[PDB]
């Protein structure tokens, strides 16, 4: 049996309503609902479509029935965002799981700030170099690095990665870094980091020279 | 109502298994339990059930015949026995208890179980320190360490605002992690700030100090 579930993901304001879905293969025996907030095990949100677990908040609605079932929020709150799974029982294995719907909190768009760090000298005498960027409380999420080597770009051995949203600000960050042989990054004196954003046309530029530092 | 799942690792691949679920707090002879597994990939996985009795068991169509559910009712515990081990196994995996309608209320911790070939190596910590003035913007590089997960704390974990910590991401064999911290300019580097990492399957503690530096 295949659950479905629309969006995959979804940004909501706060003081908005939202609904979410989940689409069954065949007509389903029970339907329940899950929250995951990461870092921590689902927690019981909704069981027999309609009933509410002990509190959770008035504003969540289950509804549905044959193969349509929906979650709905009256009005968006901040801690309200979280991974929500439906999730079903027919009365015969397999018992079967939504992929889930991932629900962001909107925010006013924000800029990144960007800082570069230079290998380490433990690192070097370890005999390897790695140039790290943070690109820190930004909206929204999608974004962009480029490398520059002595003006030239680099694609090559740069690892990424992005946090969830942050829990005050609600932004997101991403961590660049650029791995090099000591010998190799002793090869050029310039190393860029340039970051792009809807927030601006003109890219954010950080850099420092091997020399100097 | 508790349960406690424990017994997770990291395993050969073809190898065996075996975790427990300890549940305090109901009476336990009284209710079903299954097993679900978690990979970020896959997302939420049902694994197994048994009955109360025992007398009724459920597989998934998956883990059928290298995986065995079962009960200790005086204990209070429940098992699940893995063998013949695959990479898509590897999983967080949560104990739960059956209710009527089948949902689960009541959910363990988890405990991870990695499958692979790969060796455990330990991690080596770089300070990140700023280049050559009314913020500072500070880092650990945590990298060449396996398997997950690995635990970032700045200062002992007394200070926690300001700081991002990123998932780390693996690279042939070996994952990188790193994390950021900001702190006025008053405070660093007046006061110190350290990075302390853990890693676990090593038994690696190490603590790294940032220090500005010149020649
Ligand atoms: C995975 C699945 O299919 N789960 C469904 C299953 O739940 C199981 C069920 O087990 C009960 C339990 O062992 C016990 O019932 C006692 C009490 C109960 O403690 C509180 O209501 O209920 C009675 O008073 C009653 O009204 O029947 C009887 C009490 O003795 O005993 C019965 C035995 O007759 C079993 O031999 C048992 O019910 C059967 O369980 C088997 C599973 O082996 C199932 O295949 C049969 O169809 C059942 O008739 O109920 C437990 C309960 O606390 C929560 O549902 C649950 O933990 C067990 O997993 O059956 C549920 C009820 O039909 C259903 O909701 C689940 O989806």
């Amino acid at each position: 049996i295949v659950l479905s579930q629309s969006p995959a993901i979804m940004s909501a304001s706060p003081g908005e309503k939202v609904t979410m879905t989940c689409s069954a293969s065949s007509s389903v025996r029970y339907m329940h609902w899950y929250q995951q907030k990461s870092g921590t095990s689902p927690k019981r949100w909704i069981y027999d479509t309609s009933k509410l677990a002990s509190g959770v908040p008035t504003r969540f609605s289950g509804s549905g029935s044959g193969t349509s079932y929906s979650l709905p929020i009256s009005s968006m709150e901040a801690e309200d965002g979280a991974s929500y799974y439906c999730q079903q029982w027919n009365g015969y294995p397999p018992l079967t799981f939504g992929g889930g719907t991932k629900l962001e909190m909107k925010r006013a768009d924000a800029a990144p700030t960007v800082s570069i760090f230079p290998p380490s000298s433990e690192q070097l005498t370890s005999g390897g170099a790695s140039v790290v960027c943070f690109l820190n409380n930004f909206y929204p999420k999608d974004i962009n690095v480029k490398w520059k080597i002595d003006g030239s770009e680099r694609q090559n051995g740069v690892l990424n990665s992005w946090t969830d949203q942050d829990s005050k600000d609600s932004t997101y960050s991403m961590s660049s870094t650029l791995t090099l042989t000591k010998d190799e990054y002793e090869r050029h004196n310039s190393y860029t980091c340039e970051a792009t954003h809807k927030t601006s046309t003109s890219p954010i530029v950080k850099s420092f020279n091997r020399n100097e530092c | 109502v508790q349960l406690v799942e424990s017994g997770g690792g990291l395993v050969q691949p073809g190898g065996s298994r075996k975790l427990s679920c300890a549940a305090s707090g109901f009476t336990f002879r009284r209710f079903g339990m299954h097993w679900v597994r978690q990979s970020p990939e896959k997302g939420l996985e049902w694994v197994a059930y048994i009955g109360g009795g025992s007398s009724t068991i459920y597989y998934a169509d998956t883990v059928k015949g290298r995986f065995t559910i079962s009960r200790d009712n005086p204990k209070n515990t429940l098992f699940l026995q893995m063998t013949s081990l695959r990479s898509e196994d590897t999983a967080m995996y949560y104990c739960t208890r059956d209710e009527t309608g089948s949902w689960f209320a009541y959910w363990g911790q988890g405990t991870l179980v990695t499958v692979s070939a790969a060796k455990t190596t330990a991690p080596s910590v770089y300070p990140l320190a700023p280049v050559c003035g009314s913020s500072v913007t500070l880092g650990c590089l945590v990298k060449g360490y396996f398997p997950e997960p690995v635990t970032l704390t700045w200062n002992s974990g007394s200070l926690s605002s300001g700081v991002h910590t990123f998932p780390a991401v693996l690279q042939s064999d070996l994952y990188t992690l790193s994390s950021s911290v900001t702190v006025t300019s008053s405070t660093w580097p007046s006061q110190s700030i350290t990075c302390n990492v853990a890693h676990p399957a090593s038994s690696t503690k190490v603590d790294k100090k940032i220090e500005p530096r010149v020649p």
